[PDB]
This record gives structure tokens, C-alpha cells and sequence, in this order.
């Protein structure tokens, strides 16, 4: 008589980041 | 039943008196009230930045209903706060939660409609116990708002809102958007008057309507992140805590004596070349005599406006406490104290002093920084030296200032590392170096020394200081600069100002040397600065002043080498001869000083030559100085 | 550290909450690195240490004390302004040499009794 | 007139993809109109032109002011009138190929307001 337990299912992201440039 | 379990009715708190007075707020409780009583959506939220009373707007309401101050429909409502941490607190298996939260749904349902469902921190609804087998509350809750059973107070934040609630958007139109306004000056006022009975009544002590009335003016005054009337109410009960530790121990004066001499008695144990025991002496008798004029009067029994000036003092960090005696003694003295750094340039060594007497005094412009201020005079004149002598005074420090020399800024670019990047970009989460240490200390000195070099459009920057003092990074905040003491330092026409300081008095100076500098900046900027003074080199009795306070410096450097030295009068003479040149202003006096001193000086200590404690003259040669040991 | 299953942090939390309602106002509770008190039980849906402690801190009944780094503070605190604004900002200072000396003078003892050596207080 | 083919075809004027390519002025904001590459911060919202037309097949899309975009958007708009379908950050494709692209600009205004007095239309 077991009982399945609900998880925590830990999870990730990323993220970018730009770079502007100026021109001479 | 599960209401018993899960939720904490407000009424019985209010009618057990236990809940604050809450006062005003009237059209939003009105407004709450409207959209309870509905067909469906019985659900508003209040949306408000955090700190503005949504929590005092829910429980005002459930004061309300306790004395029947509301419309007939909501009498015998019993207005029950949720504990979603509850509800999830012991789901480890599948399928508890949402038995949980069902049981509450058929309790609710059961109660006839006669609940008003509070949930504080409606953000904690989604994700309320999600997993793989996600129900969430949310999509639990949500044909049961959809259909108007469940009367649900929502109360959350802004920044939140959108975050997690507005990223899901088959629940925010269960809702409905209550703008909670930040109050006024007045309306805060009125709060603190029945929170001043409250607090009154709990730390034993008394607060006067003018401590009132300065706490919620001064708070609004000095206080960039937090709200009214949050920080009004923390600074009434940080007040009465300062004042019950008063009242319980002694005065702080005593406290600082005191601890003070326990800490001198600890050091001179742990001196077992000296030069304590003075110190000592001098706390002991001190707190002794403060100790005797304690007895005396047997130092406070209520809460003033000068002690919400010493907590909102000991909060940012701005001189706002009014003045004791000591600091208001060394204050008159700005301008002789200046001339024991920076001799001569009485000009804005005056103006300065003026600049923060009208600081201290009160009579500041409180939309514009203290000191606005251009200097201009020829190189080494003592510019940057005035300004850390501004920084010693002001906080008895050297290097504890914000030094930005614009001689790396020579480019449109740099603005960007004064302000932050914008986001998306490289270092956003950075900020700008000037307004996140200007965000931690607003009290402060800005300088920018060499500020000519700069691309000519670095400075609409400032012309945002200086009109009102609010500079906006990458971040989007704003870093209010009206506590500010903001100061630049050039050189635009130090061949004029050498050329025509004599022969034309200052008035004339200052304006040719303005129209030079309206050549060189734009109206927008010039206008904006208060005062902009003119510098004039340094003659032969400022060089030996400087010559004088630079030995000093070098023979305090030499105590802890150990070396007393003495000089002949001739031998500053022979100084002044050898560092003399009107062109360069004080520096090649310095370093003619390092030279023709320090080099035989190194060069007989290095010798193996020297013992510490014998008396070292500087005695002169025909043309050179040498130290002689006796 | 003993949750994966759902709700057994906030278990934990919630009991220890009610312990310090329990002891009627008689326990100060300090909390080292609450930086990392804001990301503590970020499991999906789950509340963090933030939406639990949050209720208790601004009414007053619980005394937590937190201690933490200036940029773990921008990073972790200020950008969550609820729990920001829930403390008291106490900037404290680098000590000027004068009493960093007096401090070493203290702490002279300690040393002392570890190493069996003695220090030169020059 | 593009206002007046979106409430002719939809009968609504903002029942079209209005794109306003003048907040396109940075090379990368193409993840605004196409969308973001896997595992980035708003992966699963899409595109807004992208999303827009898979919801909707047939829809008015009007890049408002082209000429003040970053040309490295007009690959985009190259992919979009060679053939009518377009690669979004999600891997998915796209039909165009039922949609009216227009697109607006004023780039000859000196010219034009000089010589349409003298001039027939094909010079
Ligand atoms: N109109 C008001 N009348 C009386 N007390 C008020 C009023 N507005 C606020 N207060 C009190 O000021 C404090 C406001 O704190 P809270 O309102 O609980 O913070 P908040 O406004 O809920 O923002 P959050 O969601 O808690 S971060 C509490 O002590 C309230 O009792
Ligand atoms: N009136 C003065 N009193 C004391 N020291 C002075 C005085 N005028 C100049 N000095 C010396 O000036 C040196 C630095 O002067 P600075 O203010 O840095 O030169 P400046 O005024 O900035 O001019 P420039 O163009 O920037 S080099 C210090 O080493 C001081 O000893």
C-alpha cells in the first residue's frame, strides 16, 4: 500500500547578453 | 471542518483587539467593497508598492464589519485570511493538496456565502504546490472566482503582479485591479496620529505632534527606496526604543564614556611609546563630571523632533540631528579650519564654508544639491586639495569621497559607465559606478577633477544633477543627488588668470574668465553651476606655509620612523629659493623639498649612520641642507 | 536539506514558526547569509524561505537578525523589494586602523593560548 | 491606407500585425519579431510577427517605416518575400503565404515633392 509522492522537480534557464560596438 | 484548519479569521482579531487602527483609505475601501458585492469576479486585488497599508486597506475593512461601519449585505461577513503555506505544507503524497484545498472549496460553499476570502500575497497562489501532477490552486480556484462563489481579497505588490501573476493570464481577469496610491504628507500625518496612540501605549513613552509631523515631513524628505507610511511609522517606533533604552539604562553619552573607558582600561592592560593613559584620564574625569550632572537633574521622558532627526541621522547617513555644541563650534570655524590644508584661496575656501553653513543651517534649496560649484585656477593651486580638505572636514577622511576625474571620460561613450548599461547589455546588472555609490551613501562629495578633458557632451549628465539632482541608471531607478556637495575643477584660462590676476580686480576676472568658459561650455551647463570661482597662484608666504606643513607631514611620517628633526630657519629660506617659480604654483616647491632634503636624508639613514631619539638639525651648506646628528 | 517531496520544507518552516511563536517572545533569531534565505526553497511551485517568513516579520512576532554582504544584498535583496523592505538597513563599516589595533590588542589573548607564542604588539 | 485595407478586410483598424520597425534599431531585437533562441529567458512566448501569423493565416502585416531599421533585419524580411515561410527561434515553420506584407517609407522626399510637377510616373 504505497502512496506515489509529488515531486519538487527542480528546473533552469539561461539568459544572453549583447555587446553594442562603436564604428569608427 | 478545513477552515478551522487552514485559514485565521480577521474579524475575531478585530473583535478581539488585536488589529491597528486604519484610518482614511476611504474610496479604496469603498471601492473593495463594490467589487465584493457582485454577481461574479467577487475578487479584487490590491495593487500597490510595497509599503502603502493593502494589508491595513484588509483589515480596516474587517474593523469595518466588526463595528458595523459598512452596507448591510456585508454585515456578519467573517473575513478569513488564508495560509498557503498551510495548504502546502504537508502534501507529500500525490493528491493531498488538492483533498486540501477541495475540502476548503466545499466548507466555502457550505458557509452560505458568508466568507470573505483574504489571501495576502496573491503572487503565492500560482505555484501553490504544482508538481508533475499540477493543479496549483489556480486552476482550482479559478471556475470557482469565474462563477463568483469565492470571494476572494487579493493583496499583492506591483513589481510582482506582473511577474507572476500577469504571466498567466486566464487568472488575471478573475481579478480586479484596486491602484492602491501612496498616501499624501497630510494623510500620513493623520496615521500616525492613531498610530502614535498605539505605540504610545506599548513603549511606555510619549510622542509629541511636532515629532509626528517632522517624521512624516523628514521621511518624505530623505528616503529614496522605502514608502510613506511605512518609514514614518518605523522611525515613531525606532524613536521609542531609543528613548526606552534611555529611560531603562542611561543616556547614550553615558554609554559612550563607558564603554569607551572599558575599552581604554582593556587596552592599557593589554599594554603590559605608551600615550594612553591622557586618554584615559581625560574619559574618566569627563564621565565622572557628565555622571555627577546626571545626578544632578535625577535624561528624556518623551519622543521630539530632534530625536527623529538623530534616528533619521543614524538611518541614511545625512546630518540631519541638530547641532551639539562640539560640531556646531567647529562648524563656525569653516574657514579657519580650511586654512590648515589649503593656505590662501580665501575665495571659495569662503564659499565653501558659506555653501555648507546654508547646509546645516537649513536654508538649502531642497529640490538642488548643497554645493554646485566650478573652480577654476592655474596647475597645483590646491583644487583637489580644497576638495579633500572638504572631505576631511566633512568626514574626518582623507580618501572617503567620490572622486570621478573626467581624464578618462574624453569620449561620448563613458557615460555609460557613470550611469550603467542599458538592459540587455553587458554589465546591466552592474549598475552605474556613480548612482549605486551614491544609492549607498547619499551624503557625500562628488568630484571631478580635470574636467576639461572630457568630450564636451559628457556633462548633460549634469545638467541633470544640477537641476534637480535625480540621475536614472540602466536600471531604470532613480538616485536623488539632493544631499550631494557636487564640485569641478579646471584650467580653461590659467595663462589669462596668471597673466591678469593682478592689475584687475576678482570681479573682472571672474567675468572674462567666465565669457572663456562660455566659449569652452554651453549656457545650459554654465547656469546651472552656483558659484565659480577664480584661483590665483601661490606667492612666497603661501609657498612657505605649504613648505612649513609639508615638513610637518614629513616629520609625522618620521615619528614612526622615530627620527625628531629639527630645520634651520635658513634652511626654509634656502626652500623657499629653491622652490620658487610662479608658472607652476606648489608642486615644484614639493619636489625640490623631496630632492634637496630626502636624498641626503635617505641617503644618511640607509648609510647605517643614524640612531633614533638624537636631535637632527637641517642644518644648510653653502648651497646644500644636510642633517647633522647631536 | 531532507525535501523532495512537496511541502516537507515548508513542513519544516511552518513548524519552526509556530516553536518561535511558541516561545513568547523570548528568542532572537539570527540568520547568517540571508542572501541566502531568498533562494532557499525555490523547488518548482514551491514557496522560498520569502513568502513564509514574510507573514511573521512585519507584525512584529519574530526578532530574526540577518547578516549579509553589500552586493549579495543589490543581487538578492533589492530585487525583491517586499522582503527588502521587511529589515533595517545597518551599514556597517571597515573599522579605521586606530581601532583595528585596539581590536588585534583584544584578540592578542586568543592567539596566545593557540599557539603558545608570544606577539610583539609593535 | 494600410488602416483602411486592415478595416476593410477585418473591419477593425488594429485587426492587423501593426510592426513598428523603428524600435528595430538594434541588430538583435530581431528576437523581438522572431523570437528567442531554446533555453533563453522568454523562450516559450514566441515571436510577435511569428506567433501573430500562426495564430491567424490570413492577417495584414504592416512593417510600419522600414527604412529606420537595422539592415540586418531585411535577411528577415529577404526570407519572408522569397518565400513566404520563416525559421522562429523554436525550430517550427511558418505559412506566410496568405498574409499581405506591406511595408512603408518616405526615402525620395526631397525628390518626390520636388519633381512630381514635370515628371510622368515612370520617371
Ligand atoms: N491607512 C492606514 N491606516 C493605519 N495604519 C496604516 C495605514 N496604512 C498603513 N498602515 C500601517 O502601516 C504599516 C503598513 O505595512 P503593510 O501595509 O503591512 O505593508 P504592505 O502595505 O502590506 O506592503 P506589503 O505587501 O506588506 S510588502 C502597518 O503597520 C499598517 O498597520
Ligand atoms: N594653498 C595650498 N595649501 C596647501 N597645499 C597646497 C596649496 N596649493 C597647492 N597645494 C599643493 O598642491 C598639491 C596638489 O594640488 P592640486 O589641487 O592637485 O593641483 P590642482 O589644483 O588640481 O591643479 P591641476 O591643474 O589639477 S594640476 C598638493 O601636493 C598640495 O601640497
Amino acid at each position: 500500500a504505497a502512496a506515489a509522492a509529488a515531486a519538487a522537480a527542480a528546473a533552469a534557464a539561461a539568459a544572453a547578453a549583447a555587446a553594442a560596438a562603436a564604428a569608427a | 471542518q478545513a477552515l478551522k484548519k487552514y485559514t485565521i479569521d480577521l474579524t475575531e482579531r478585530a473583535e478581539q483587539g488585536k488589529l491597528d487602527p486604519v484610518i482614511g483609505r476611504d474610496e479604496e475601501i469603498r471601492r473593495t467593497i463594490q467589487v465584493l458585492q457582485r454577481r461574479t469576479k467577487n475578487n479584487p486585488v490590491l495593487i500597490g508598492e510595497p509599503g502603502v497599508g493593502k494589508t491595513a486597506i484588509v483589515e480596516g475593512l474587517a474593523q469595518r464589519i466588526i463595528n458595523g461601519e459598512v452596507p448591510e449585505g456585508l454585515k456578519g461577513r467573517r473575513v478569513l485570511a488564508l495560509d498557503m503555506g498551510a495548504l502546502v505544507a504537508g502534501a507529500k503524497y500525490r493528491g493531498e493538496f488538492e483533498e486540501r484545498l477541495k475540502g476548503v472549496l466545499n466548507d466555502l460553499a457550505k458557509q452560505e456565502g458568508n466568507v470573505i476570502l483574504f489571501i495576502d500575497a496573491l503572487h503565492t497562489m500560482v505555484g501553490a504546490g504544482k508538481a508533475d501532477g499540477a493543479m496549483d490552486a489556480g486552476n482550482m480556484l479559478k471556475p470557482a472566482l469565474a462563477r463568483g462563489e469565492l470571494h476572494c481579497v487579493g493583496a499583492t505588490t506591483l513589481d510582482e503582479y506582473r511577474q507572476y501573476i500577469e504571466k498567466d493570464a486566464a487568472l488575471e481577469r478573475r481579478f480586479q485591479k484596486v491602484f492602491v496610491a501612496e498616501p499624501s504628507v497630510e494623510d500620513t500625518i493623520a496615521i500616525l496620529r492613531g498610530l502614535k496612540e498605539r505605540y504610545e501605549l506599548h513603549h511606555h513613552v510619549q510622542i509629541t505632534d511636532p515629532a509626528i509631523v517632522a517624521a512624516a515631513t523628514l521621511s518624505h524628505r530623505y528616503i529614496a527606496d522605502r514608502q510613506l507610511p511605512d518609514k514614518a511609522i518605523d522611525l515613531i517606533d525606532e524613536a521609542a526604543s531609543s528613548i526606552r533604552m534611555q529611560i531603562d539604562s542611561k543616556p547614550e553619552e553615558l554609554d559612550r564614556l563607558d564603554r569607551r573607558i572599558i575599552q581604554l582600561k582593556l587596552e592599557q592592560q593589554a599594554l603590559m611609546l605608551d600615550m594612553l593613559n591622557e586618554e584615559l584620564s581625560d574619559k574618566e574625569r569627563q564621565y565622572s563630571e557628565l555622571e555627577e550632572e546626571w545626578k544632578a537633574e535625577k535624561l528624556r521622558n518623551k519622543v521630539t523632533d530632534a530625536e527623529i532627526a538623530e534616528v533619521l541621522a543614524r538611518w541614511t547617513g545625512i546630518p540631519v540631528s541638530r547641532m551639539m555644541e562640539s560640531e556646531r563650534e567647529k562648524l563656525l570655524r569653516m574657514e579657519q579650519e580650511l586654512h590648515h590644508r589649503v593656505i590662501g584661496q580665501n575665495e571659495a575656501v569662503d564659499a565653501v564654508s558659506n555653501a555648507i553653513r546654508r547646509s546645516r543651517a537649513g536654508l538649502a534649496d531642497p529640490n538642488r544639491p548643497i554645493g554646485s560649484f566650478l573652480f577654476l585656477g592655474p596647475t597645483g593651486v590646491g583644487k583637489t586639495e580644497l576638495c579633500k580638505a572638504l572631505a576631511n572636514f566633512m568626514f574626518d577622511s582623507d580618501e572617503a569621497m567620490v572622486r570621478i576625474d573626467m581624464s578618462e571620460f574624453m569620449e561620448k561613450h563613458s557615460v555609460s559607465r557613470l550611469v550603467g548599461a542599458p538592459p540587455g547589455y553587458v554589465g546591466y546588472e552592474e549598475g552605474g559606478y556613480l548612482t549605486e555609490a551614491v544609492r549607498r551613501r547619499p551624503y557625500s562629495v562628488i568630484l571631478l577633477d580635470a574636467v576639461e578633458k572630457a568630450h564636451p557632451d559628457v556633462f548633460n549628465i549634469l545638467l541633470q544633477v544640477l537641476d534637480d539632482g535625480r540621475l536614472t541608471d540602466g536600471q531604470g531607478r532613480t538616485v536623488d543627488f539632493r544631499n550631494t556637495v557636487v564640485i569641478m575643477t579646471s584650467n580653461l584660462g590659467s595663462d589669462l588668470i596668471q597673466e591678469r590676476f593682478g592689475e584687475l580686480d576678482y570681479a573682472h576676472m571672474k567675468e572674462l574668465v567666465l565669457g572663456v568658459v562660455s566659449h569652452n561650455f554651453r549656457p545650459e551647463f554654465i547656469n546651472r553651476i552656483d558659484e565659480v570661482v577664480v584661483f590665483h597662484p601661490l606667492g612666497e608666504q603661501h609657498i612657505a606655509s605649504i613648505a612649513q606643513i609639508q615638513l610637518k607631514r614629513l616629520y609625522k611620517r618620521l615619528e614612526e620612523r622615530g627620527y625628531e628633526i629639527h630645520i634651520s630657519d635658513e634652511a626654509l629660506k634656502l626652500l623657499s629659493e629653491n622652490g620658487y617659480d610662479p608658472v607652476y604654483g606648489a608642486r615644484p616647491l614639493k619636489r625640490a623639498i623631496q630632492q634637496q632634503i630626502e636624498n641626503p636624508l635617505a641617503q644618511q639613514i640607509l648609510s647605517g649612520e643614524l640612531v633614533p631619539g638624537k636631535v637632527i638639525r637641517l642644518e644648510v651648506n653653502e648651497d646644500r641642507i644636510v642633517a647633522v646628528q647631536h
